[PDB]
DNA sequence: GCCGCGTCAGA
DNA sequence: TCTGACGCGGC
DNA sequence: ACCTTAATAACGCCAATAACACAA
DNA sequence: TTGTGTTATTGGCGTTATTAAGGTAACTTGCTTAT
């Protein structure tokens, strides 16, 4: 939603994106976040680090 | 900014790992047996990691306010607050 | 080398001997961490990225190129960061300030070591004996045994129990290795950072 | 009581030793005292001496 | 709990009776950055302009 | 703990620091600044004044207080006089040696290109040394009772100038009672070059 | 224990402040004053180039304000002008030498009568340029010196030095190119130092 | 088989028992093999002139370090040079010196044979032999140092040829870099440096002999002979790896696990093989177990603990222990230290009061406590060497107190004097003769001023209030 | 391209 | 015990 | 498990020297 | 305020108790340690 809008008017729209929502569990959507600190605190620390 | 506001993680080259090292460990020793003082260049070497008391070398010679930033010469001990044995 | 062998070609001892017989020099097949490190070292990226991206441009990822997708990301990351990929094989490992693995004396005229002191005290004298051996020019069998014992102690220090039958002290407990301090409910994150 | 050493006391401690002629004792006491919030009396005092002496 | 400066600082502010607070950073986090640094991992504070 | 000093070749202050360090009864890694990678050489200090130092948390270069920092950081037997007035005079002597000594080495190095220019300079160097001979006699190393830093200062003008075809001990007038008493020191006997060879050059 | 001086000279008035700090036997004597031609000649006898200032005792005479101030400090254990930690001492030394070379030399230059237009202009430009950096580094140094020992009743000499740099900057009708309220308010508060008044009058 | 099994002990035992056990015949055969290899390298060493003069020179060094003794009724003893040859040694050396003089002057064949035969008379096992082979090697080492150095100095500047090596490589010349005026390497400082190094090169050769090929081949032949000997000893040691493991079954839990035990054994064996001569008809197995046992027990005494302990203190402890068990299983009673000493070579009655005070290996901080409210020892040790926020608040209440107390005393003077003479916000705590100069006067009554200040401060107007802090 | 058999990670 | 995400070997 | 030897760092020494004190 | 008496230290000295090193030549040859 940010990179689409990056292209959306900067170049022309440069054929931004086509996507489709996907459904993932709560733990799966938990570890899959951005901040590596929170994820590393949650569980499975070795792997994320 | 006076306050850090990002945190990053990365691999440590053998040139960073040396840059962190205030010395080098050579013999598997921790502490003298009869008297409990640290040993020369083991795992508690006060010459590397730091002094034990505050503003006082190990051999106890350089013990006075006249000399603070000073580095003793009998033992290689520096002279500074013991609070560096953790960093 | 001109010899028709392949780079990442495992060779048994006798087949290796026969390669030595028929071709002598012009190729080296060493064993041990130096081998892996040399391989990772002489592994050009731009020789490989596009070469694999073209096999992925041959996209039939039903079962085969469902595999080759990750290597793209890995090799791109290693290019993006600026990290020498051979750095994943250590040549000098650091030690921890002593006041994080203390030896304070307590009642009963006794002392309280930390489990890290022991693993350190092991890796050290194993390195020492290794240096002494390499000096004295011993036969290669015991050279191998030392060079392997060392790897074992290093892995134990990092996190024992990942591969073997993790070492124990006299009390027969599996020792509390380095990584075992920053995970688990009793570890470091959800114990003393959200605890207090 | 238990002995100690390594004072190298602060300048101000030095001065105040030097005003009241306060000597610096080398010993420190570590007695045994009932912890706070308790009371009572005594009923038996066992004492065990040294060996070979 | 574990701000070595802040402990004594606040215990002083109280007995005197003024208002101030200094909260630089806890100690357990420095311990963590050490323990992770005792591996080939380089965790560290930094700044950003992008 | 550990401490190393990066140095170049044929420099007065480089040898100055070398002698001072050798005197303090210490142990250091000596690295010749020419054997590093050029980009690495410059990344050491982007400007570049070769004799600097290397400690774990500090790096000092400016060749005016460097020797002072040495004299203070290891107060093992000093390089400055104990009695205050001597301490004051010697530093002004250091100013004499420092503020006006460029033509003594730099000009005879670079500007004197004609052998005629060199020798015409040499006559003035000789006569200036002779004019200086009407000075200190019998003093231990300088105005002093014991060994001082200026002692370790003149050794550079000794060695580097010996390296410029100016051997002058008796063809130098009456400054010989110490100029020979100088090299009776262990530390100063690091200027330049069977069992002795194998034993010593290690 | 005598100090030859010369009005309208940053060096002499700097050492005058340093002396008034101790309030020592400031047996002050000028040079350009015709009431002491004989003693001016005397100075010229006891020094090669008649540099001012110059400290004289019954034991020696000195010049080169670095040596001057350091000898004063060797001489008076009065509330001092230096740190206690060798690293900080060396850093103070180097910064002093830097600001000296970069500013006081140019000040001595534009103190000349035979100046030019372009020269005075470019010099004042560089001074207005670098004053800010000098001040910032100096206050930084002050802070870090102080953290390692509080309530030490010890004065940092480089602050006085920068005070006199600013004071002469005022006394020669030049602009200070800043816009910070903090910068200027701390400047003015600095200039209002009590024992500093003792001489500027 | 190579079947993913991780634990190394098997991956070592497998290869260990591969090659066959041998008989006395094979043992003595490989022994005479190593012996003739050593005699080859020995004989081929001393066929060069400078060797014996350097030998004599080292004897001269021992001569002066011997004369350094009467400065403090024999020739001063030091025979760390030769093993099992001092009057005979010295006299033989005198003959060596004089005959070697005549050798370096006159002859061609005869006296060289004479000196090699009188060397055949001598006896040196492995130390001094290696001393001599280094006597030869180290010169080649240093000259190769200088070669590598001159290369690194010139080759990465002098147009970076790196492949015209055959033209430049002519050594000991100092006649090639002058055309380099019309070539690259604008390297004047480097020019005088490489000339210095080549000077030293020719000087070393002058000390020794003609050009590098006078020593390169010597070192080559030495390498060859030494490789023969090395292969012989390797075959020898590889034949009895099982002896190590067999003996290392007793010491198995005394503090060290098995692998390092085995390694220490193999060290003590490899050190044993080369000092065992076939000249006596015996069994290698007999003599080698001595060295195996020495190595294993030494390593055990060394690294069996965290708090290291000297080895004599450990064997004495073992002796005490054996005595204690002997008496316990004989008279029922336990200690009766009177008996422990009543028959003992310890020959002390106080060391025992200390030899067993170090008898507790440190507990480990991570031992749970069974039920015991479910904790561990590693959370009952506490910080003891710091200042608890109360121990560091009753200080500033004093650090600032007197800083005001004095501000109601002297006008200014006694304040200055107490600060300078006690040290408060100062850097040194100056001495009487320093304040004596601070005020230009009063070298002595400065003490009077401080006495007055102190007598002025001990007044209940100012005294009893502070009296708390002590 | 898949029917069973592993390791890891939390309970 | 499990529950699965994720495998990576027989066919 | 037992020696037989160099080698090292703690411990006692009495003078020197820099510093402090105490009567007029 | 200047003379004559301590003292507190401080590098030198020797002393030796303590630690580290090395060497024996009757023949001796492959655990797996346990819900
Ligand atoms: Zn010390």
């Amino acid at each position: 939603r940010i990179l689409e809008e990056n292209d959306k008017l900067r170049k022309q729209g440069k054929k931004e994106v086509e996507y489709e929502l996907v459904l993932m569990g709560i733990t799966r959507s938990s570890l899959s976040t951005e901040s590596f600190l929170s994820a590393a605190s949650f569980q499975e620390t070795t792997r994320v680090l | 900014s006076k306050k850090f506001d990002i945190i990053k993680i990365s691999l440590a080259s053998p040139e960073v790992i040396r840059s962190w090292s205030h010395g080098e460990v050579k013999k598997p020793e921790t502490i003298n047996y009869r008297t409990f003082k640290p040993e020369r260049d083991g795992l508690f070497c006060a010459k590397i990691f730091g002094p034990i008391k505050d503003y006082e070398c190990l051999c106890g010679k350089y013990k006075r306010l006249k000399h603070r930033g000073v580095v003793c010469e009998r033992c290689g001990v520096e002279v500074e607050q013991a609070k560096v044995r953790r960093e | 080398g001109m010899t028709p062998l392949e780079k990442k070609q495992l060779l048994t001892d006798e087949e290796y001997a026969e390669a030595l017989e028929n071709y002598g020099y012009e190729f080296e097949a060493s064993m041990g961490a130096e081998a892996i490190r040399d391989l990772l070292a002489d592994t050009d990226i731009e020789s490989e990225i596009e070469l694999l991206q073209a096999e992925c441009e041959e996209s039939k990822s039903t079962a085969k190129k469902e595999k080759a997708i990750k290597r793209l990301r890995l090799l791109e990351t290693f290019q993006a960061s600026g990290n020498k990929p051979e750095w994943m094989v250590m040549t000098v490992l650091p030690v921890l300030p002593p006041d994080l693995r203390p030896l304070v004396p307590i009642e009963g005229g006794r002392f309280a070591t930390s489990d890290l002191n022991d693993l350190y005290r092991r890796v050290i004298n194993r390195n020492n004996r290794l240096k002494k051996l390499l000096d004295l020019n011993a036969p290669d069998i015991i050279v191998r045994n030392e060079k392997r014992m060392l790897q074992e102690a290093v892995d134990a220090l990092l996190d024992n129990g990942r591969r073997g039958r993790a070492v124990t002290g006299s009390n027969k407990r599996p020792l509390k290795s380095l990584a075992d301090m920053i995970k688990g409910k009793q570890g470091r994150f959800r114990q003393n950072l959200l605890g207090k | 009581i238990t002995p100690k050493a390594e004072q190298q006391l602060t300048p101000e401690e030095r001065l105040l030793r030097a005003i009241f002629n306060e000597k610096a004792s080398n010993v420190v006491d570590s007695s045994l005292r009932m912890p706070s919030g308790t009371s009572g009396t005594v009923i038996n005092v066992q004492v065990f001496e040294n060996d070979k002496g | 709990s574990d701000d070595i400066a802040g402990r004594s600082k606040m215990y002083k502010n109280i007995v005197d009776g003024k208002l101030t607070m200094n909260v630089d950073v806890p100690e357990s986090f420095n311990v963590l950055r050490n323990e992770v640094r005792a591996l080939g991992i380089d965790m560290d504070f930094d700044y950003s302009s992008e | 703990m550990k401490v190393t000093l990066y140095t170049t070749k044929y420099c007065p202050y480089s040898l100055r620091a070398r002698i001072a360090l050798a005197e303090k009864k210490m142990s250091t890694d000596i690295v010749e600044a020419g054997d590093l990678e050029p980009a690495m050489i410059k990344k050491i200090t982007p400007n570049g004044v070769f004799p600097v130092l290397m400690e774990k948390d500090y790096s000092i270069n400016n060749r005016k207080a460097l020797l002072i920092y040495i004299d203070e950081r290891f107060p093992a037997p000093s390089l400055l006089p104990n009695v205050v007035n001597e301490r004051i005079k010697i530093r002004l002597s250091l100013d004499k040696i420092d503020n006006e000594w460029y033509p003594v080495l730099d000009q005879i190095r670079k500007h004197r290109s004609d052998q005629k220019m060199l020798e015409s300079m040499f006559k003035d160097l000789k006569e200036s040394l002779l004019a200086m001979e009407k000075a200190f006699t019998g003093s231990e190393f300088f105005i002093s009772s014991g060994f001082t830093l200026a002692d370790c200062y003149i050794a550079a003008l000794i060695i580097c100038l010996e390296a410029e075809g100016f051997i002058i001990d008796d063809e130098y007038g009456a400054i010989y009672e110490y100029k020979k008493r100088l090299f009776a020191r262990d530390s100063v006997k690091k200027a330049n070059i069977l069992l002795k060879t194998l034993r010593t050059h290690r | 224990m005598l100090l030859y001086t010369k009005k309208d000279d940053i060096y002499s008035d700097i050492v005058r402040m340093i002396l008034l700090i101790k309030g020592a036997n400031a047996k002050i004597v000028d040079v350009s004053k015709e009431e002491n031609s004989k003693h001016l000649e005397e100075l010229n006898i006891i020094t090669p180039n008649g540099n001012i200032p110059t400290l004289s005792t019954d034991d020696f005479a000195v010049y080169r304000l670095s040596v001057i101030i350091e000898a004063i400090e060797d001489l008076y254990p009065f509330p001092p002008m230096f740190p206690v930690f060798p690293k900080q001492r060396a850093n103070a030394r180097i910064l002093l030498e830097y600001v000296n070379k970069t500013f006081l030399q140019n000040i001595i230059k534009l103190q000349s009568p035979d100046l030019d237009e372009k020269q005075a202009n470019e010099i004042k430009m560089l001074m207005q340029r670098d004053i800010i950096s000098t001040y910032k580094k100096i206050v930084s140094e002050r802070e870090v010196n102080a953290e390692s020992n509080p309530d030490a009743q010890n004065i940092n000499v480089l602050t006085l030095i920068i005070t006199f740099v600013f004071y002469y900057f005022i006394k020669l009708k030049i602009s200070i190119p800043t816009k910070d309220k903090n910068i200027i308010k701390e400047i003015k508060e600095l200039l209002s130092e009590p024992n500093f008044i003792k001489t500027i009058k | 088989l190579k079947g993913k099994t991780s634990d190394p002990i098997r991956m070592y035992m497998r290869e260990m028992g591969i090659v066959d056990l041998l008989d006395k015949k094979g043992e003595t055969d490989i022994a005479i093999r190593i012996e003739e290899g050593t005699t080859e390298v020995f004989s081929t060493i001393l066929s060069y002139p400078i060797v014996i003069k350097t030998y004599i020179e080292r004897f001269r060094e021992l001569e002066e370090k011997a004369i350094d003794y009467m400065n403090s009724e024999n020739e001063p003893v030091a025979r760390y040079i030769r093993f099992n040859e001092t009057q005979r040694a010295y006299e033989f050396f005198t003959n060596l010196e004089k005959m070697f003089e005549e050798y370096q002057d006159k002859p061609n064949k005869k006296l060289y044979t004479k000196i090699v035969k009188e060397f055949d008379n001598l006896r040196l096992s492995t130390s001094h032999l290696q001393k001599l082979v280094d006597y030869i090697r180290l010169p080649y080492a240093r000259v190769k140092e200088f070669e590598r150095k001159i290369l690194r100095l010139c080759v990465e500047r002098s147009k970076t040829p790196r492949q015209e090596f055959i033209k430049v490589y002519k050594v000991g010349s100092l006649e090639w870099l002058e055309p380099l005026t019309k070539k690259y390497k604008f390297t004047e400082n480097t020019i005088r440096e490489i000339k210095n190094l080549t000077k030293q090169i020719n000087q070393f050769q002058i000390l020794m002999m003609m050009d590098i090929e006078e020593l390169k081949q010597v070192n080559l032949e030495i390498s060859r002979s030494e490789a023969k000997i090395t292969q012989a000893k390797k075959e020898m040691i590889e034949a009895n790896l099982r002896l190590v493991v067999s003996e290392a079954k007793k010491y198995t839990n005394r503090g060290l696990h098995f692998l390092d035990i085995i390694q220490e054994g193999n060290i003590g064996l490899m050190k044993a093989v080369d000092k065992f001569d076939y000249r006596k008809g015996f069994k290698f197995s007999t003599y080698a177990t001595w060295w195996i046992r020495q190595a294993i027990t030494r390593s055990i005494a060394d690294q069996a603990r965290t708090i290291r302990v000297p080895v004599h203190m450990i064997e004495t402890i073992n002796k005490v222990n054996r005595i204690k068990r002997q008496i316990l299983q004989e008279k029922g009673r336990e200690a009766t230290e009177e008996e422990i000493i009543e028959h003992t070579p310890n020959m002390s009655k106080e060391k025992l009061k200390k030899i067993l005070n170090i008898s507790h290996t440190p507990i480990s901080m991570e031992s749970p406590i069974g039920d015991d409210e479910d904790s561990t020892v590693g959370d009952f040790i506490e910080d003891k060497n710091n200042y608890s926020p109360i121990e560091a608040a009753n200080l500033e209440n004093l650090r600032e107190a007197i800083k005001e107390l004095i501000e109601t005393g002297l006008t200014e003077r006694e304040a200055k004097v107490l600060m300078m003479r006690f040290g408060i916000g100062m850097n040194t705590d100056h001495t009487l003769e320093e304040v004596g100069k601070q005020f230009n006067v009063t070298r002595e009554r400065i003490r009077q001023i401080e006495a007055k200040a102190l007598r002025k401060l001990k007044h209940p107007s100012r005294s009893a209030f502070l009296k708390t802090f002590l």
